[PDB]
């Protein structure tokens, strides 16, 4: 029972630093290389008293490879896996996915398959990028498609970052989130999105951060990844492994498109004052602007819903709440699955970076909720894409890498037919 | 003479049986190691019913777990008792179900079918006679519904002859830990209605409530409701592992409860179920028991027994009692609710009795009901099957092991045809 | 009442260390020499309290002698029984049979010879060897054939290690086997063979052993000779002596190719937890995946079967196991022996090594049946063998030895004839 | 006992040679000046194999040293491992062959072939038994290109029975240190192909590659490379050097790995070849070993193994491991891999183990290995040599010591004939 976590991007290797200090802090590995079952999912045993993680992070810069090797986590992570390229991708999909990938994904495949032949219990692989890019978008869809054309069964957990609506850190995003997408819609297994100006304001609502960074951002982000597998690294009175988010979760094969959201998120002098149990906790997940992308869960329905809590919980509570929040009328459930909840236990509590910005909590849940949300998401970015493919805004650089209009209208006809998907399975 | 094979499939299954090992090995006082130190010899009269004889006055269970991914296995290893098994039984494969009825039944079940099945021919010829063959799962989830049938249908094949007797727990709709459960106990019940001699219906917020209700519990976890399906399981079985004044075997309840072939789901219940506050200002005298087992809320399943009308039941009680005072009570629990007994039977009850009860106890019994008001839980899970069905949803990962819509068709049909049945004789 | 037990090449040498140290704990001599009818079957007295085995080690190649010397069994062992040759047979029966055979068989028959002229009680000789090699084929041949014309009438127990169907550790095994099978088929009494591939799955299984090594296999094959000889070595209810595997056992002068099993096997955990009696060993004897050679005995049928077993068991018992393991259909016997069983007793348990792998089990039980399932794997052998001699592979060396291609031609018709008598005897 | 005859010709044979002596002296345990100081027993048990006993519990290596000039006689006796060598095997000449093949063949070759004889012929009579004759020698330059082979031509003569071993380094169409050296490999071949019974064929920019790929160093000079085949050398001769579970002689490999007399042209190999800085983080166990033995860019030699189809592998290991763990590697390699093996040969591995590994690792193997793959090293040359040769350039300085042209049309027809065998099998 293993699983490999790859990184691409910016934003994906500054996820991985911020959450592999996570994963050593819980299972108590120091950042120099040494201190039975629970590490052996994410971390193998090099002979004697030292373990290596199972993850590899790529990107075509070298600014954040050279970073992470003269970082903190020097001696923790193998130096030969930190994969470095030679040239930007400039937000570019198709610098991203044609010149530059082509020198290095030949060392990148047969570095992932020899680290995975001595592995023998793997149960998938789960993919940190960003779509909003560049690099998380062209190299990921090139990597993504060689592996699904060689393994294809295994499972593909994807990860990504999405721009919000009124605020935009590139200008090139819906070309490369269109672009990449109409690769992601048919090869990824399942996909969770998130949203920057929602996990902004989560942060400063609840958790009362006035200047938050993106390792904060991130920290949060990490406790989600770890506390989805916390039920593989660790016992449970009722265990889910990685084949229940493909299996539940995923009603037909091109609807995976699930939102995700966390409780509780406090403040340390704040968690002292307010108690800690299943209700309040389950109210707010399903709390609409509690949710790490913003949109509006009341002008949609959910199609299915996975709870998956740490610590020291009882079923029965939990029963009685999903019990209540079924009888709760301000959510709307479709009537094509009324047995929408899948219920499941951790034992092991969630964990506190020292000096952290989270708080030392008894009990915790993360929430991935499928449901047709996402739908006026992707219509706004179809059509905000609309208004620059008109102009044939920034299809100077496209077109000099060698793509062509064609493959932008087979993006765009795909979006609509996504579209299409969607309202037709939300009626 | 008249050995018992133990099976145990699922995350349920195995912790259910593990309660259930527990609970019989503290009633014959043997340790957990494996030793005998028991005061009766009664305990020992018995004991190979269950219980192989090893070297050093060693006993090991005739148990054999099967799960579909370490977990399970190693925290049964790590329980109290679960160094008593044998190292040679824990067959397991690799890869999950992931809640899914085809891979439990065609991929995995395939590859693991052929290594339990000798083990179990080798348990089976280990003993002088089997008896029956008991197993534990659920319907819902993937791997119990999955390899549980597929293993019930193969030893249905080889001993065409023998008792086949299962404690299944089914799902409900106030609770529902699972999505593909309307689909997996849909799936299950078209296997184990055809093949299936006996089948204990059990419901999980049935054991809510009567923990809520009797017990008065304030963190009822997991473990209380094992040992309270525990008992009854240990009830059905007290005639075999213990003498008394009127023996009821697996058998002869069978053929008083089984008017039919498919007509064999019964409502297990057990009782006294009090909290230990209460315990002294209640008399625990045979009528006072009597009216607790015919109790509405006392049975493990949500069913409304008074919404309906009981084909067959029967009362295995355990503990010195009057024979008279069991006939009388009952006369009139069959007199007084003469509209809640089927007319075309002239004699709804059956009785049996133990010499020995439970320690700790003085009197107990066990209720064992096959009556129409399982069409109702049949019938909500077969509606919430077919709402989620009647537009192909949840069917694209069937469709991968080769699965056919014409298999969940077929399972449909056969849930009217049962709900159907149940109605003709109410 | 004696027997010489001779050992060729490194295989042959190996389990002679490996089973000597085990015949020498069973009758209580210590390795230096020194601790009244049980010990006279394999070792001699050496005027007064002092003792010297029955047994020759030959090979060509000395890296097997002086190690053996300088080992930890010295003083047990003569000086000059060691016999050592001076060039490698390099796995080529040509050079092991005709150059470097020819300057040493001259000591060796000399020697043999002066060692049985002071015996007087000997049934015959034991002779280990592997035909996968060079060694164990060609000087084994050599040795056998001036044996067989000098001696001839004397029983010899052949016993063999042949390659796995999908594992080999040579590649000239097929050339080597069908090569010394040619001579081996008339001069060969009984001749029992183990594939190293159902050795180590035995020990996978059932003892547990993740990680094996040759000596861990070699035990158990020191235990199933010793266990053939207990009844000569040690008093029984029901003594066999060795002329019953020869009378018994070889229906026909040249169909003398039994396979060998073993029970029970089990580690030392699962040994106070699984209760020993006959029927569950007699059950798992027949098992065909518990057998030492990969081959189905359900595709064929049994001729012939002799059980002897050792420790306290009763006659009763195990006429009751035969019973019900004859009216059990999964098996299936030959309509020309009705009859083929003969049951044997010894009342001297089994031993265990200090430190051993093997646990102490009350009672056990050898099986070596002559069955036509070696059929098939004697034609898997022809048909690899057929695909090398079309090409002409690996014939140079053959023939620069100073043998040509009609003795190979010999040897595959004479392959086909013992199909061709199999197939019409398993009729 | 099976001693072996060591000889050393040109420069970088010489240097790879002494780098052998020096590991291997380091491995027994011997000091520069001559002297035992070893731990273990089994060292002494086979010094005897290549050093010969003197006074004073002093060893000297059965080394010969053979070169036309006398800077590389003073470079290695300057070495850390110079005294250690018998003076009187320092034959040498005075003028340098200048990279001609005629030189080192004819004109000087005639001259110290009768000086060196006789010493080969001391120090085969000195042991009791010579088991093979032990060469280096590239075909690059003019030096090894001639003498080599001249002396391999009379040994041959004089030893028809006995095994000849090479190790020789062959030049790359990427590095190419010499005009004239197409022409010496392509007259160097010829004779190899006829003489030799086994050949290594190793190619410097294979070094480089694994030096920049696995090792990472940043100044990687000759001594590297030579401590890099010192490795093959010393893993091809640790079966009769120590005692092994299987052992595998020269002979023993020569007869599964030459399954014709021409193809005999190895591509060997050594893992594992790590960084310092990153050993801590790779698990030396034999599966990652074993992967390592068959990865593509291990090899030292620059073909691409996928390209073409293996004839046949060997690997032998050393230090304490499973046989099953390897039986079931090589298994599942061969398996996984069946496309890149020849369908006319069953089983195309050959295993070997030595119970001593190297000091400072716990355990190692060396894969040596006939494919199809060589042919392209052999025809790159092929065409450079023709193109140089077709216009007749480069050929007025051998037609100097009476070589004909008819010879290079013969060699030329040679290496077709070779490269158009090696086609033929694939
Ligand atoms: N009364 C009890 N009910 C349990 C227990 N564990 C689980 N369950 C209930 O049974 C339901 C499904 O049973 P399982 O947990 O065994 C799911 P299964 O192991 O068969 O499939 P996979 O785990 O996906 O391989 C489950 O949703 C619970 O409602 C338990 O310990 N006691
Ligand atoms: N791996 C190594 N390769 C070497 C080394 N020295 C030389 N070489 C390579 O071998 C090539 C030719 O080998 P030599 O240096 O021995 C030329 P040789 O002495 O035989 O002839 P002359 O020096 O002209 O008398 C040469 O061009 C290098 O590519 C070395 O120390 N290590
Ligand atoms: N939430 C979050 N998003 C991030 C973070 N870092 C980068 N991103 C997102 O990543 C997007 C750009 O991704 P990339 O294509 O990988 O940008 P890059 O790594 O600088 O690549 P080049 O500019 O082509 O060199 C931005 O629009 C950000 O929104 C982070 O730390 N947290
Ligand atoms: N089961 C088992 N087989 C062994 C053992 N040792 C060697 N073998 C087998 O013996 C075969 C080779 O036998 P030999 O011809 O004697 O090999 P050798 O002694 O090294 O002889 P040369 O290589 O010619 O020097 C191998 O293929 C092995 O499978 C052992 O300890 N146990």
């Amino acid at each position: 029972r293993e699983c490999i976590s790859i990184h691409v991007g910016q934003a994906g290797v500054q996820i991985g630093n911020a959450c592999w200090e996570l994963y050593c802090l819980e299972h108590g590995i120091q950042p120099d290389g040494q201190m039975d079952d629970s590490f052996n999912t994410f971390f193998s045993e090099t002979g004697a008293g030292k373990h290596v993680p199972r993850a590899v992070f790529v990107d075509l810069e070298p600014t954040v490879i050279d970073e992470v090797r003269t970082g903190t986590y020097r001696q923790l992570f193998h130096p030969e896996q930190l994969i470095t390229g030679k040239e930007d991708a400039a937000n570019n999909y198709a610098r991203g996915h044609y010149t530059i990938g082509k020198e290095i994904i030949d060392l990148v495949l047969d570095r992932i398959r020899k680290l995975a032949d001595q592995c023998t219990g793997l149960q998938g692989f789960l993919v940190f990028h960003s779509f909003g890019g560049g690099t998380g978008s062209g190299f990921t869809s090139l990597l993504m498609e060689r592996l699904s054309v060689d393994y294809g069964k295994k499972s593909k957990l994807e990860f990504s970052i999405y721009p919000a609506p009124q605020v935009s850190t590139a200008v090139v995003e819906p070309y490369n989130s269109i672009l990449t997408t109409h690769t992601t819609l048919e090869h990824s297994d399942c996909a969770f999105m998130v949203d920057n100006e929602a996990i902004y304001d989560i942060c400063r609502r609840n958790l009362d951060i006035e200047r938050p960074t993106y390792t904060n951002l991130n920290r949060l982000i990490s406790q989600i990844v770890s506390s989805i597998t916390a039920s593989l690294r660790f016992d449970g009175a009722l265990n889910v492994d990685l084949t229940e988010f493909q299996t539940n979760l995923v009603p037909y094969p091109r609807i995976h498109f699930p939102l995700a959201t966390y409780a509780p998120v406090i403040s340390a002098e704040k968690a002292y004052h307010e108690q800690l149990t299943v209700a309040e906790i389950t109210n707010a997940c399903f709390e609409p602007a509690n949710q790490m992308v913003k949109c509006d869960p009341r002008h949609g329905k959910y199609m299915a819903c996975c709870l998956l809590y740490r610590g020291d919980v009882v079923p029965k509570d939990v029963n009685a709440a999903i019990a209540t929040i079924k009888t709760k009328r301000t959510i709307q459930f479709v009537d094509w699955c009324p047995t929408g909840f899948k219920v499941g236990i951790n034992y092991q509590p969630p964990t506190v970076v020292p000096g952290g910005d989270l708080a030392k909590v008894q009990r915790a849940v993360c929430m991935l909720s499928n449901t047709t949300a996402i739908a006026e998401a992707w219509a706004r970015l179809d059509h905000k894409f609309d208004l620059m493919y008109a102009k044939r805004a920034f299809v100077h650089w496209y077109v000099g890498e060698g793509m062509e209009e064609g493959e932008f209208s087979e993006a765009r006809e795909d979006m609509a037919a996504l579209e299409k998907d969607y309202e037709e399975v939300g009626a | 003479m008249r050995e018992i094979v133990h099976i145990q499939a699922g995350q349920c299954g195995n912790q259910i049986g593990a309660k259930f090992w527990e609970v019989i090995s503290d009633e014959h006082g043997i340790d957990p190691t494996g030793s005998y130190h028991g005061d009766s010899d009664l305990q020992l009269e018995r004991i190979n019913v269950y219980y192989n004889e090893a070297a050093g006055n060693k006993y090991v269970p005739r148990a054999i777990l099967v799960d579909l991914e370490p977990g399970t296995m190693d925290s049964v290893r790590s329980g109290p008792f679960g160094q008593i098994f044998r190292p040679d039984n824990f067959v397991f494969g690799q890869s999950g179900a992931g809640n899914n009825w085809a891979k439990g039944h065609y991929t995995e079940g395939a590859e693991l079918v052929d290594s339990v099945l000798d083990v179990v021919r080798k348990e089976s010829e280990s003993c002088d006679c089997l008896q029956g063959f008991q197993l534990t799962h659920s319907l819902g989830g993937g791997t119990g519904s999955g390899m549980g049938t597929l293993l019930i249908s193969k030893i249905r094949e080889e001993y065409p002859d023998r008792i086949m007797n299962t404690f299944s727990v089914m799902p409900s709709p106030k609770v529902s830990d699972t999505v593909v459960e309307p689909y997996n106990a849909t799936l299950s019940v078209h296997q184990l209605v055809e093949n299936t001699d006996e089948t204990y219906s059990i419901d999980n917020e049935a054991l809510y409530d009567i923990c809520f209700r009797t017990l008065k519990l304030t963190t009822p976890t997991y473990g209380d409701l094992n040992h309270l399906v525990s008992a009854t399981m240990s009830g059905v079985t007290t005639c075999l592992r213990f003498p008394g004044q009127l023996n009821a075997d697996l058998r002869k309840l069978a053929v008083n409860m089984v008017p039919f072939p498919r007509l064999h789901f019964f409502m297990p219940g057990f009782a006294p179920l009090t909290s230990r506050g209460s315990q002294q200002y209640r008399a625990l005298t045979v009528p006072e028991l009597t009216q607790q087992m015919f109790d509405s809320k006392n049975m493990m399943a949500a069913c409304d027994p008074r919404h309906g009308r009981y084909l067959t039941v029967a009362a295995i009680f355990r503990g010195r009692m009057s024979m008279k005072e069991v006939d009388e009570q009952m006369l009139n629990v069959q007199n007084k609710n003469s509209s809640y007994f089927v007319e075309w039977i002239p004699n709804n009850v059956k009785t049996a009795v133990c010499d020995i009860p439970p320690r700790g106890l003085k009197m107990s019994a066990t209720f064992i009901g096959n009556s129409t008001a399982i069409q109702e839980l049949f019938k909500r899970i077969s509606e919430q099957f077919t709402a989620m069905f009647r537009r192909k949803a949840f069917l694209h990962w069937y469709t991968g092991e080769g699965m056919d819509e014409m298999e969940f068709t077929e399972a449909e049909s056969n849930m009217n045809d049962l709900v159907s049945e149940y109605q003709q004789y109410q």
